[PDB]
């Protein structure tokens, strides 16, 4: 029913790929979570070059309320990032083939890679610092 | 702060909007950046198809002329357990995603690579100027083929046999002047010039 | 021998005994000593069997 | 001699392709042309 | 003496020779892309050679304390601290010859005296 | 004052802390406290899995219930010694108790062992998927005296005598039948790290690339990875050989199966230095020859049958190459479905370390070199031991429970006899010294279970710290029997055996200690997060100075500033919070950083030496006011050696390390601006020098005075004196 060519509409939407670190990630990744609600607030300077965030305060303090976003790459070519599910219910030539169709659509592409890196100076952070050498 | 930014609080993608729905990171390896809404000639089929003899493949176009020219057991057994996920990742990889456009000019072939799905986390500005955060399940990347027009593996074998202690250093020129296994692309023209 | 610094060629760097036996050895050629001796052993402990086999 | 820079210059003579085949005449050159005195004899020591 | 990829696709251009004109062309084996020659220069060989001397030429050279330390002077900074070593080629006709790198002016000379 | 520096003689104080921390047999009861406390829930854990869900046989038959006969086992458990007699209650057994009745001082274990169902008539299907009793029965095995586990490893002086058993009895052999026993370690080449050799001229080889590899220890996984390189000529050519493929393989076909179609990015991934040419030149070749296949698949499509019996197939599954290429080939880096990338990069590097040798840029190996060695010890050949005869035991659970087609489940008597063959192979492989079950002394190493010498307290002491590789019944005389630079301070350079073995048998010095392994999962954890360059997407280009990482010999990542990564992985192991063990060395010629941290190195202490100082020139951390208190602890009859580590005073060096470390002999040697003779970027002093000895070289009074061989006789001499040898 569903045509099996796949949509290039969604294709123009600029994508930041994060990498996180452990702590966050574990809590971010949940599926429990992700309910919609506002996580945390980012800054961008005028002149740019310098990313922070700022965590609201649900982490319940027990984790940075600021983190700083360094761009690893600032332009990112050919990264883009397409959604999948599945569909409704000399000159020889190879006849079958046996495809599989799913349902695809294309919806993002990725501009810039950037890494969450805990601030120091953070007064809820250099516990993690504790953290991670104990473990 | 003195306000010299932009501020706004990300928001999370709806929990019941995610579910029976995956999404993907999609890479490709190539010099020259590729953007897939130009350079492709739409209408662009995405499949998890068998990869065996990719030239041989018909192309989408030639597929649609061709449709319009139409128109005793051992009963004692023991299995040796696996990880049900890592099942389920050997059964959705038998087959390669591959990706062509109408005309036959490029296609690619994706391959799953697991070393950093899980760590990474998509991260794009809504409309409303909140981040949508998704958890990135699995990353697949994409690689260029038969664009130099290959050749084909039996007449490989035979080369590779030593009755020659050099292969022709002309041997690609000649079966490109005879012009055997002629692209997906140059087949597809070939088709529509028939 | 990792007390020393690299490239030397010096012979005290490179394994010269120096000192005698009265006022007695320093590590270094202690140990190159040890080398000496072990070498010793080891080709006589050797020697013995084969030189027994040709002599048989 | 004259010049000071030992070279010497040669060409296949016939009435193309020369990669495969010129490098196996260098290395015919190189390890198979004798020069002087006997093989399976190296450096040889003059004693007093 | 360095290698040609054809920008097609990174593969070895193979030299070849233009009958009429009469000069030399790298086309790729693979792809009929062909790309013009730079130098009648095709294949170098050096059978014997003292290279590779420079080899791991570190801007942290001294950083690691077990390469010994000399008095002698770069003739560029003459600070008498600087950091020697032998030659980087491991083979048993190598020479004595030495080579001097000075931290304050980061540059690297022989031990040739004369 | 107490920041004053140090005279050599204090230092006398801290080996006495040492001693009195860490004890003489410390290694062997370590190995063994680590044996028992893990890799025993380990080992089963792991294997755990056994089910016969017997939904149906065949179809239907409608359809049936699926049969599902779930086996697993949860916690294990030990117990103490508690043996009891025929007819009779059990005994709480004491080490002199066995010793005089010819027991075993063993303990017994006991493990806990774990329907509901799905259902599928053919049509839907794939999702169409007992205990009986507790903590059963499974065996006794022998314990460790003074083991965490023994009875003495916690009397008083007067309780140790109640029991009557010498208080000088410092050590852990075993007790069989009645017989002090005591198993010596074994030393072997380390593995999954990168050797070349350069084979004889005559062999169509000249330069090889060998790699080992094991799993800790599953199948054994031996999985023998070489690299030849062909001709000396235009035959320059590289082949691979690759389990189970049967042929010589060109390594670009290699690399195209592998899923790198330009030969450009192959060119990337064995030459790193763009401008250098000449790996280039010799590579040509190797190039001309995969010149024929272009794509991933077709070069997988090569036969390299060697069996077995071909399935599904046209001449060769695609499927059945790639399932080889992850499954089996290179066991340790991954080895499950997804990381070509990681072995391209592995293999190129070991291509490129090959293609050194052959171009005299970098010397020849050194395989007599003691640190790329490693020393196998009780817990690891416990654990061999454990591990086989274990899937003896699940071989023979299999069994007899195919057998019980009709009525009923065992859960209870099949493992009495299990017990038995547990506990006999245990009894065997300790006392008769044969290495193995009973397979016809097949692979017994003999010397592995050696009687323990007690004539002298000395002799004694100088048993259980020993060693022994097996090399041959003659032996050679240009291979490790000579003594190596690498030795220093680690196995004494006098205490060995004379004839036929001079050389082989060699003994521990004085503090050496053995390596126990650690996790490595959160040192790379850590590393990721502090940055690095995840191999999946580095490039050279923009990587031009760049340093590789290592860990256990595999490739990780690479890092642009090792200075700042190192000094605080120094600082943060100083702190304490990793094991002090975890061992690490910076290339900085090659470029290159190493993180160890498996089990069986041999590591020594060391004085930390601090290059900065207030007052001045250089100085060693520690001062007087420690070595004060160290005293004061000592006489109180609370500083320990531990103490003085957890604040960055001393520091474990392995034997590896070292070649990147430099040594003050005296803590006074150069350290400001007749009797006998005597750079300025010290790291380290020796403790003490008259600490490089062994036990029974100790004894020599002013060995330095006399000609080594008459030390060598004197220390073999000694263990042959009389005297006293216990007190009881
Ligand atoms: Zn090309
Ligand atoms: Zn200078």
């Amino acid at each position: 029913e569903e045509s099996l060519d796949l949509d290039l509409e969604r294709s123009n939407r600029q994508v930041w790929l994060v990498r996180l670190p452990m702590f966050l990630a574990e809590k971010w990744r949940d599926r429990n979570n992700l309910h919609g609600q506002e996580l945390g607030k980012i800054r961008i300077n005028k002149d740019g070059s310098k990313i922070t965030l700022l965590l609201n305060e649900n982490d319940n303090d027990s984790i940075p309320h600021e983190y700083d976003l360094e761009l690893t790459k600032k332009v990112v070519e050919n990264e883009y990032v397409f959604t999948e599910q599945n569909l409704k219910k000399r000159d020889r030539y190879i006849p079958y083939v046996k495809t599989i169709p799913k349902k695809t659509a294309i919806v993002g592409t990725v501009c810039h890679e950037c890494q969450v890196m805990p601030s120091m100076n953070d007064p809820n952070y250099h516990k993690i610092v504790e953290q991670r050498r104990n473990i | 702060d003195p306000n010299e930014y932009n501020e706004f609080p990300l928001r999370a993608i709806p929990k019941e909007d995610l579910e029976n729905m995956r999404t993907h990171l999609l890479k490709f390896q190539s010099k020259k950046k590729i953007n897939p809404v130009t350079d492709f000639h739409l209408p662009v089929r995405l499949h998890r198809k068998d990869t065996r003899n990719l030239q041989f493949q018909l192309t989408r176009a030639e597929i649609v002329q061709r449709q319009k020219e139409i128109s005793l057991r051992r009963k004692t057994r023991q299995l040796k357990v696996l990880d049900e996920n890592a099942k389920k990742l050997r059964f959705e990889e038998f087959y390669p995603w591959v990706m062509e456009d109408f005309d036959g000019y490029n296609t690619w072939v994706g391959s799953y690579e697991a070393g950093n799905s899980d760590s990474y986390v998509l991260l794009s500005v809504e409309d409303d100027g909140s981040f949508t955060m998704i958890p990135a399940d699995k990353v697949y990347k994409f690689t260029a083929r038969n664009k130099y027009a290959t050749l084909t593996i039996d007449e490989a074998e035979k080369r590779m046999d030593k009755k020659s202690g050099e292969v022709p250093r002309w041997l690609m020129k000649h079966l490109d002047n005879i012009g055997t296994t002629t692209t997906r692309y140059d087949r597809t023209r070939r088709k529509l010039k028939a | 021998l990792p007390h020393f610094s690299k490239d030397d060629y010096s012979p005290e760097s490179k394994g010269f005994v120096e000192n005698s036996y009265l006022r007695g050895l320093t590590p270094q050629e202690f140990f190159f000593h040890a080398m000496g001796g072990r070498e010793g052993l080891i080709d006589t402990a050797v020697k013995t069997a084969e030189t027994g086999y040709i002599q048989r | 001699d004259n010049d000071e820079k030992l070279i010497i210059r040669c060409r296949v003579v016939r009435p193309a392709e020369e990669d495969h085949m010129l490098k196996k005449i260098e290395n015919t050159m190189l390890e198979n042309i004798t020069l002087r005195g006997v093989e399976n004899i190296e450096r040889v020591v003059m004693m007093k | 003496t360095t290698f040609r990829f054809c920008r097609d696709c990174n593969n070895m251009l193979y030299p070849r020779e233009d009958k009429e004109n009469n000069r030399l062309l790298f086309e790729c084996r693979t792809c009929s892309y062909v790309e013009e020659a730079g130098s009648p220069l095709v294949y170098r060989h050096e059978l014997i050679t003292n290279i590779g001397e420079t080899a791991g030429v570190v801007q942290d050279i001294g950083s690691d304390p077990t390469l010994p330390r000399s008095d002698r002077e770069c003739p560029k900074c003459h600070s008498r601290e600087n950091v020697f070593f032998q030659s980087q080629q491991r083979r048993k006709d190598t020479s004595m010859v030495l080579f001097f790198v000075c931290l304050s002016c980061s540059h690297i000379f022989t031990s040739d005296q004369k | 004052d107490e920041s004053a520096p140090i005279t050599a003689e204090d230092s006398w104080a801290v080996i006495s802390a040492f001693f009195r921390e860490k004890g003489l047999v410390s290694q062997q009861l370590d190995s063994f406290n680590q044996f028992v406390d893990y890799t025993l829930q380990d080992i089963i854990c792991e294997d755990s899995t056994l089910i016969l869900e017997q939904l149906a046989q065949h179809t239907t038959e409608s359809d049936n219930i699926s049969r599902k006969y779930e086996i697993s086992f949860g916690k294990i458990y030990v117990t103490k010694p508690m043996v009891n007699e025929s007819d009779g209650v059990t005994h709480a057994l004491y080490p002199q108790e066995a010793r005089l009745r010819n027991l075993t001082y063993s303990s017994g274990l006991f493990v806990d062992v774990k329907t509901y169902e799905a259902i599928d008539v053919p049509g839907r299907e794939l999702k169409y998927e007992d205990s009986e009793s507790g903590k059963v029965f499974i065996g006794r095995l022998p314990i460790m005296l003074r083991s965490k586990n023994c009875y003495l490893s916690e009397a008083t002086e007067s309780d140790l005598y109640k029991l009557k058993e010498c208080p000088f009895d410092m050590g852990g052999y075993f007790i069989i039948n009645g017989s002090e026993k005591v198993l010596i370690a074994q030393e072997r080449s380390a593995g999954n790290i990168v050797q070349v050799f350069k084979k004889a001229a005559p062999s169509p080889i000249s330069h090889v690339a060998e790699i080992r590899s094991a799993l800790e220890k599953g199948s054994r996984f031996i999985s023998t990875l070489q690299v030849k390189l062909y001709g000396r000529s235009s035959a320059r050519t590289i082949k691979a050989t690759l389990p189970y493929i049967k042929q010589d393989i060109p390594i670009v076909i290699i690399f195209r199966a592998l899923g790198i179609i330009p030969d450009g990015e192959i060119l990337e991934h064995i030459c790193y230095d763009v401008n250098d040419w000449q790996m280039l030149e010799m590579l040509k070749p190797c190039v001309e020859d995969g010149f024929v296949i272009q794509d991933r698949e077709t070069a997988l499509d090569f036969i390299g049958r060697r069996g077995t019996a071909l399935g599904i197939k046209k001449e060769k599954r695609i499927q059945y190459a790639k399932d080889i290429l992850q499954k089996e080939f290179l066991p340790h880096i991954t080895q499950l479905e997804g990381f070509e990338s990681r072995k391209a990069f592995f293999l190129g590097y070991m291509i490129n370390r090959l293609l050194l040798c052959a171009l005299d840029r970098k010397d020849q190996d050194d395989r007599d070199h003691f640190g790329k060695k490693r020393l196998d010890l009780a817990g690891p050949l416990l654990a061999q031991l454990f591990k086989t005869l274990f899937k003896k035991l699940t071989k023979d659970i299999f069994r007899y429970m195919q057998r019980t087609v009709e009525e009923a489940h065992d859960f209870n008597m099949k493992l009495a006899i299990n017990a038995k063959t547990i506990t006999s192979g245990l009894k065997y492989a300790l006392a008769t010294g044969n290495w193995g079950e009973q397979k016809k002394a097949m692979s017994s190493r003999a010397g592995v279970s050696q009687v323990l010498n007690r004539y002298t307290y000395s002799s004694t002491l100088s048993h259980l710290r020993r060693t022994n590789t097996p090399i041959g019944r003659d032996g050679k005389l240009a291979k490790p029997r000579q003594l190596h630079n690498t030795h220093w301070g680690l196995v004494c350079p006098a205490e060995t055996p004379e004839g036929q073995a001079c050389g082989l048998v060699k003994n521990l010095s004085l503090m050496s200690c053995i390596s126990v392994g650690t996790d490595p999962m959160p040192i790379i954890t850590f590393l990721s997060e502090w940055g690095m360059e995840p191999l999946e997407d580095y490039v050279p280009h923009q990587s031009p100075d760049a340093t590789r990482v290592f860990v256990n010999g595999v490739w990780h990542g690479v890092h642009r500033n090792p200075a700042r990564l190192m000094e605080t992985l120094r600082t943060l192991r100083r702190k304490g919070d990793i094991n002090p063990e975890v061992s690490m060395i910076r290339d900085i010629r090659e470029k290159e950083l190493k993180i160890f941290t498996d089990a069986g190195r041999v590591y020594r202490p060391l004085f930390i030496v601090e290059d900065d100082e207030s007052l001045g020139h250089k100085e060693l951390k520690v001062r007087k006011g420690h070595i004060a208190k160290l005293m004061a602890t000592e006489y109180q009859d609370e500083y320990t050696w531990s103490s003085l580590l957890n604040e960055g005073l001393v520091e474990y060096i392995d034997a590896e390390e070292e070649e990147s470390i430099l040594i003050a002999m005296q803590p006074e040697d150069l350290e400001p601006a007749a009797k006998r003779i005597r750079a300025t970027t010290f790291t380290h002093c020796e403790i003490h020098p008259s600490m490089i000895l062994g036990v029974a070289a100790s004894i020599i009074p002013f060995p330095d005075h006399n000609q080594s061989p008459r030390n060598t006789y004197q220390s073999a001499m000694g263990k042959q004196a009389m005297g006293v040898f216990l007190t009881n």
